[PDB]
C-alpha cells in the first residue's frame, strides 16, 4: 500500500558508481541480496532494471550488461528574453 | 507659425441664405477650427483665404447646402529648433514649465539637458544654480528640442492630456532670463 | 488587459511572417511585400504582383526584381502554353533568407577551418572579400581583382582564392542551379515520355522502367555537376602558379557549411559520451571524409515527386544501397595519428570507441571501419529531443518519456506500476506530458464501440508531431526576438541618428550603452536556438 | 535558455554579423546581362 513505492527512492542511490558490470541479472542478484534488508524474489530483476533504464543511470550494452558514461559529469530578461515554453505556434 | 493647406466640406443652413456665400462659409469654417487641435499638422490659429470652391450638392432628407471646398488657414509651430519667449508658471520637482502667454501653457521643460548645477528643494525655495536662479513673472527664453502626439480620451460631461506638448533644452548660455544680458 | 502581454500576434502568423521580417531588416518596405505575398500565395507572376496589393505599379515590381535576382531570394521557371505567348512564375526561393539569417556564422566556419596554417594575414584579408561576396550575391573574378589596389602584390589574395574553392565552400556559378527541383525533375522528364517511336504494345510496365531509370541517370549528372568539377578551377597554365578561371565567377555552398554544423551536433553528442581525447580522434577522422559524404545532402530526391506505397522501399534501398555504395566504397582505409598540431598506434583508443556502440556509430567492414550515415540519424534525433524536455521542464517529464518509448500503446495499468512511484503525480505529469500533442491518445472503446467513458487508453507513436513542434519553436522565438530588437530601434531612432552624427551629457551615453547590451545579448541568443533548430530539421 | 554572457568569441562573431549587415543597407556597379531570361527584365536590368 504506502509501504510500496517508497522503499525505491534509498537502495539505488550510490550502488550505481561502484558498478563494466557483467551479468545484467546478476546485477540485481547482487543487490537483491545485500543490506541484511533483503527484498524477495526476481519480481526485482525486472524492477530496478525497466525503471531506471532511463534517466541518465546505465547504458545498455549487449551479453546483458550495463555500461557508464555520460552520469559521471551530472554527478560532479532585460527587454524580451527566454520563456521557453508555450506560445502555442 | 506657419501655413496650412486643407481641404473640408461646409454645411451652411437655410439661415444664412440672405447673405454671402464667402461670409457664410467664412463663419462655418471659424466654429470648426478655431482653438481645436488639428491632428499631426500642429495647433490653428485663424483662418486666411478661400480656393476651389465649386457648386454645393444637396441630399434628400435635408434641404441644406453641403460645399466641398479647400483652404489654408494659419497653424502654429516654429520649426524643431526655434527659441522663443515666455515665461514660467507652476513647479514641482521635475523641471520648469515654461508658458508662453497667448497660446498655450502646455511647454514643459524637465532639467535633464539642463545645467550641469541645477536642482529642486522641498525647502519652497524653487532652483538653484553654482550661475543665481529666478522665478514665475519673469520672462524666459526657451528652445525648442522635442514634440510628441496623442489621441484623445472620450468626453465625460459633468491625467494624460498631452494633447499638443513641446518640451527643449536650454544647456546653451544666455536663456532664461533677458536682464542677464544688457 | 492593455494587450502588451503580446497576445495579439501570437495567433495568427506561423512560418509566414518569419520570412518578410528578415527581409525588412534587411530591405523593408516594398522588398516585405512581394516576399510576404510571394509566400502566402505560393506561385506568383509579375503581374499578379500589381493587381492585389496595388503596390505603385511597375515602378517597384521592376525595382524589386532584379534586387531579388542579384541576391536570388526568388526562384525563377519560364514556359509557355498550347495557346501562345508565354509565362513567367516566382517561387520563394530554397532558403535564401536564412543564409541572410546566418551570414557570419557562415564566415565563422570559413575563419576557423581555414587553418592548417598559422594565424596569418588571411584574417583581415577574405573577411573583406567574403563579406563583398554574400552581399552582392555573384561576383565575377576579373571585374572583382580589378577592385583591387595596384602596386602591389595581386596574387596575395589571390593566394587564397584557388583556395576559396578549396574542396567544398565555393563553387562557380552554372546555369539553371537555381530551379525547382519538381520542375527540373518534369523539364529532364522530357525525351523520356517523348521517347519511343511506335515500339511495340507489351509490357507497359517497360515505360515504367523506361524513364525512370534513364531520368536517375541524367539525374545524377545535373546534380554532381555543381558538387564536383575541377574543369574551371583547377587550370594552371604557364609563367604562373594554379590560378581559377579568371571568367567563371564563383558562388558559396550548402555543402561543408551545413556539414561543419552537423559534425559540431555529432561531437556535442560525442563529448557527452566520451573523453576529450576521444572526440578529437573521431574529428580528425570526419574532417578528411567530409568531402564524399551527403549527410545534409540526402534524400536529394525527395522534394518534387512520388515516392510509392509499394515501391517506396525500391525507391528508398535503392538510396540505401548508394548509401552503402559511396560510404563503404570510397571512404579512407585505416591510418595511424594522421598529423595533429599519446605515441604509436591510436587504433587501440578507436577500440574503445569500438566495444562502445550504442547508441550510435561503430559500424564496421573487414578490413575498413566508418559511421554510418543512415543509421547515425535516428539515435541523433533521439538524444537531443529528450535533452530538450530535460532543459524544459523536470526530471519527472523525462523518465516517462521513454517509458512510452520502451514498449508501446499500453494502458496505466502497467504504466503506474512499471513507471516509478505514485500515481497523483503522474497524473499531473501526464496532463503535463499530453498538455502538448507527442504522445496523442489511444481511438479505442471498452466493449462500449465509441459509446461511452470508462473505455481503455494508450499512448503511442507519433514521431513527427513531437518532431514538428521544435518546428515551431523556430520562428516564434526568432520572432520576438529580432522585432522588439528591431523596436528597440525605432524607440531609441532620435538616439542613434545623433550618434551617427556624432562618430556629450551623462544621460545621453547611458542610453548608448544600453541599446548596444541588449544588441549583442540578443544576437548571442539568436545564435544560441538557431543551432538547435537546425539539427530538428530532419527526421 | 541557460547563456549569459559567454563566449567572447560568439560576441565577436556577432559585432561582424552587425558590420556585415550595415554595409548591405548603405549598398544598393554593373550587373551585366547576368542569367537574364526576360528581354523586359533586361531591358530594366540596363540601369
Amino acid at each position: 500500500d504506502i509501504e510500496f513505492i517508497n522503499s525505491l527512492l534509498t537502495i539505488v542511490w550510490r550502488f550505481i558508481s561502484e558498478n563494466y558490470s557483467t551479468t545484467q541479472e546478476i546485477l540485481e542478484f547482487i543487490t537483491a541480496a545485500q543490506v541484511a534488508n533483503v527484498e524477495l524474489t526476481p519480481s526485482n530483476i525486472r524492477s530496478l532494471c525497466e525503471v531506471l533504464v532511463y534517466d541518465d543511470k546505465l547504458e545498455k550494452v549487449t551479453h546483458d550488461c550495463y555500461r557508464v558514461t555520460l552520469e559521471s559529469i551530472l554527478q560532479m530578461s532585460k527587454h524580451d528574453k527566454e520563456v521557453v515554453y508555450f506560445d502555442e505556434w | 507659425f506657419i501655413l496650412s493647406k486643407i481641404a473640408d466640406l461646409v454645411r451652411i443652413p437655410p439661415d444664412q441664405f440672405h447673405r454671402d456665400t464667402i461670409s457664410a462659409i467664412t463663419h462655418q469654417l471659424n466654429n470648426k477650427f478655431a482653438n481645436k487641435i488639428i491632428p499631426n499638422v500642429g495647433l490653428c490659429i485663424t483662418i486666411y483665404d478661400l480656393l476651389t470652391v465649386e457648386e454645393g450638392q444637396l441630399k434628400p432628407g435635408d434641404g441644406s447646402s453641403y460645399i466641398n471646398v479647400t483652404f489654408r488657414a494659419v497653424v502654429f509651430k516654429p520649426f524643431l529648433g526655434e527659441i522663443v519667449t515666455g515665461w514660467i508658471s507652476k513647479c514641482t520637482a521635475e523641471g520648469i514649465k515654461v508658458s508662453l502667454l497667448g497660446i498655450f501653457d502646455d511647454i514643459f521643460i524637465p532639467q535633464n539637458m539642463l545645467f550641469e548645477g541645477c536642482y529642486y528643494t522641498p525647502e519652497e525655495s524653487a532652483w538653484i544654480w553654482p550661475k543665481l536662479y529666478f522665478d514665475v513673472n519673469e520672462k524666459i527664453r526657451f528652445r525648442i528640442e522635442r514634440e510628441v502626439f496623442v489621441d484623445v480620451k472620450p468626453k465625460s460631461p459633468k491625467e494624460k492630456p498631452p494633447a499638443y506638448a513641446l518640451l527643449g533644452s536650454c544647456q546653451t548660455d544666455g536663456m532664461g532670463l533677458v536682464s542677464w544680458w544688457e | 488587459v492593455m494587450t502588451i502581454s503580446s497576445l495579439e500576434q501570437r495567433t495568427l502568423n506561423p512560418d509566414l511572417f518569419l520570412y518578410k521580417e528578415l527581409v525588412k531588416a534587411h530591405l523593408g518596405e516594398r522588398a516585405a511585400s512581394v516576399i510576404g505575398m510571394l509566400v502566402a500565395l505560393g506561385r506568383l507572376s509579375v503581374r499578379e504582383l500589381v493587381e492585389k496589393i496595388d503596390g505603385m505599379d511597375v515602378d517597384s515590381v521592376k525595382t524589386t526584381l532584379v534586387s531579388l535576382t542579384q541576391l536570388r531570394c526568388v526562384k525563377y521557371l519560364q514556359e509557355t502554353a498550347i495557346s501562345g505567348k508565354k509565362t513567367t512564375y516566382y517561387y520563394y526561393n530554397e532558403e535564401g533568407i536564412h543564409i541572410l539569417l546566418y551570414s557570419g556564422l557562415i564566415i565563422d566556419e570559413i575563419i576557423t577551418q581555414m587553418r592548417v596554417n598559422d594565424e596569418e594575414e588571411h584574417k583581415q584579408l577574405v573577411a573583406e572579400i567574403v563579406q563583398n561576396v554574400i552581399s552582392l550575391g555573384s561576383l565575377t573574378v576579373e571585374d572583382y581583382l580589378s577592385s583591387v589596389t595596384s602596386d602591389s602584390m595581386k596574387y596575395t589574395i589571390s593566394s587564397l582564392f584557388v583556395q576559396l574553392c578549396e574542396m567544398g565552400y565555393l563553387i562557380q556559378i552554372s546555369k539553371l542551379h537555381y530551379t525547382p527541383i519538381e520542375d527540373l525533375w518534369q523539364f529532364l522528364y522530357e525525351k523520356h515520355y517523348k521517347n519511343i517511336p511506335r515500339n511495340s504494345p507489351l509490357s507497359d510496365l517497360k515505360k515504367r522502367s523506361q524513364a525512370k531509370m534513364n531520368a536517375k541517370t541524367d539525374f545524377a549528372k545535373i546534380i554532381n555537376k555543381p558538387n564536383e568539377l575541377s574543369q574551371i578551377l583547377t587550370v594552371d597554365p604557364k609563367t604562373s602558379l594554379r590560378i581559377v578561371k579568371p571568367t567563371v565567377s564563383l558562388t558559396i555552398n550548402l555543402d561543408r557549411f551545413m556539414k561543419g554544423r552537423r559534425s559540431k551536433q555529432l561531437i556535442n553528442l560525442a563529448k557527452t559520451r566520451v573523453g576529450s581525447v576521444t572526440a578529437q580522434v573521431y574529428k580528425i577522422a570526419l574532417r578528411l571524409t567530409e568531402q564524399k559524404s551527403p549527410k545534409i545532402r540526402d534524400p536529394l530526391t525527395q522534394t518534387g515527386l512520388l515516392q510509392d506505397l509499394e515501391e517506396a522501399k525500391s525507391f528508398q534501398d535503392e538510396a540505401e544501397l548508394v548509401e552503402e555504395k559511396t560510404p563503404g566504397l570510397t571512404f579512407n582505409a585505416i591510418d595511424l595519428a594522421r598529423h595533429l598540431p599519446s605515441a604509436s598506434l591510436i587504433n587501440s583508443h578507436l577500440k574503445i570507441l569500438a566495444s562502445s556502440n550504442f547508441p550510435f556509430l561503430n559500424e564496421t567492414k573487414p578490413g575498413v571501419y566508418y559511421v554510418p550515415y543512415s543509421k547515425l540519424m535516428p539515435v541523433l534525433k533521439s538524444s537531443v529531443y529528450e535533452y530538450v524536455i530535460a532543459s524544459t521542464l523536470g526530471p519527472s517529464a523525462m523518465r516517462l518519456s521513454r517509458c512510452i518509448r520502451d514498449n508501446k500503446l499500453v494502458s496505466e495499468k502497467i504504466i503506474n506500476s512499471t513507471a516509478l512511484m505514485k500515481e497523483k503525480d503522474i497524473r499531473s505529469t501526464l496532463a503535463s506530458l499530453i498538455r502538448y500533442n507527442s504522445v496523442e491518445i489511444q481511438e479505442v472503446p471498452r466493449t462500449a464501440d465509441r459509446s461511452a467513458s470508462r473505455a481503455v487508453f494508450l499512448f503511442r507513436c507519433k514521431e513527427t508531431h513531437s518532431y514538428n513542434f521544435m518546428r515551431q519553436n523556430l520562428e516564434w522565438n526568432m520572432a520576438n526576438l529580432l522585432f522588439k530588437k528591431e523596436k528597440l530601434k525605432q524607440e531609441n531612432s532620435t538616439l542613434l541618428k545623433k550618434a551617427n552624427r556624432d562618430d556629450l551629457l551623462p544621460s545621453e551615453l547611458n542610453q548608448l550603452k544600453m541599446v548596444n547590451e541588449r544588441e549583442l545579448n540578443v544576437f548571442a541568443r539568436l545564435s544560441r536556438l538557431l543551432s538547435l533548430w537546425e539539427v530538428f530539421q530532419m527526421a | 535558455p541557460i547563456n549569459g554572457p559567454i563566449t567572447n568569441k560568439e560576441r565577436s562573431l556577432a559585432v561582424k554579423y552587425i558590420n556585415f549587415g550595415k554595409t548591405v543597407k548603405d549598398g544598393p556597379x554593373x550587373x551585366x546581362x547576368x542569367x537574364x531570361x526576360x528581354x523586359x527584365x533586361x531591358x530594366x536590368x540596363x540601369x
